[PDB]
């Protein structure tokens, strides 16, 4: 919503335009989440387009 | 050709950079023109260029 | 059409090294010492990177939007 008039770099143009790995969210299933400490459970590297 | 009149032509179409003479950047980018990577309008083009 | 996420031969995660090497490229580095600073030691990794073209954006440029 807000921007450059030019924003020739679609960094500033777009969000959420690359869809990195971070954007995975776990759903507990069950008594997981108990068991699991919040964190433990997520994509290795976080950064994989 | 007299040196005069091409320094006159040249200022009108070129800028001294360093001692050296390069092109204007509207020349190189008409108002109807866009960057044929991007298509932003070449106002943005000839601010950055300049 | 998008750098893959793992190296063909070893099995490296390659995907993530992606963009980085493009600010690598925006910097002054070259691609050999680019590949160095990224980690990538054998030499497939480094045919991932190099060789990889980015046709993601060029297509996006047709996308409906
Ligand atoms: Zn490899």
């Amino acid at each position: 919503p807000h921007a450059a008039k030019d924003s020739s770099d679609p960094n500033e143009l777009y969000v959420n335009h690359k869809v990195y790995t971070r954007h995975m969210t776990w759903i507990p299933l069950g008594n997981q989440a108990d068991l699991f400490p919040e964190g433990t459970i997520r994509p290795v590297h976080d950064d994989i387009l | 050709i007299d040196s005069v009149a091409v320094l006159r032509g040249i200022q009108k179409v070129a800028m001294l950079v360093q001692g050296n003479w390069v092109v204007k950047s509207d020349i190189l980018y008409p108002k109807d023109s866009s960057s044929p990577h991007s298509g932003v309008p070449a106002e943005v083009l000839c601010r950055g260029r300049d | 059409m998008i750098i893959p996420v793992r190296c063909f031969t070893c099995g490296k995660i390659v995907g993530n090294k992606w963009e980085a090497y493009l600010g690598l490229l925006q910097a002054e580095y070259t691609e050999g010492d680019a590949l160095d600073a990224l980690g990538l030691k054998r030499y497939c990794c480094r045919r991932m990177l190099l060789a990889h073209v980015d046709l993601i954006e060029k297509l996006l440029n047709y996308a409906p939007l």
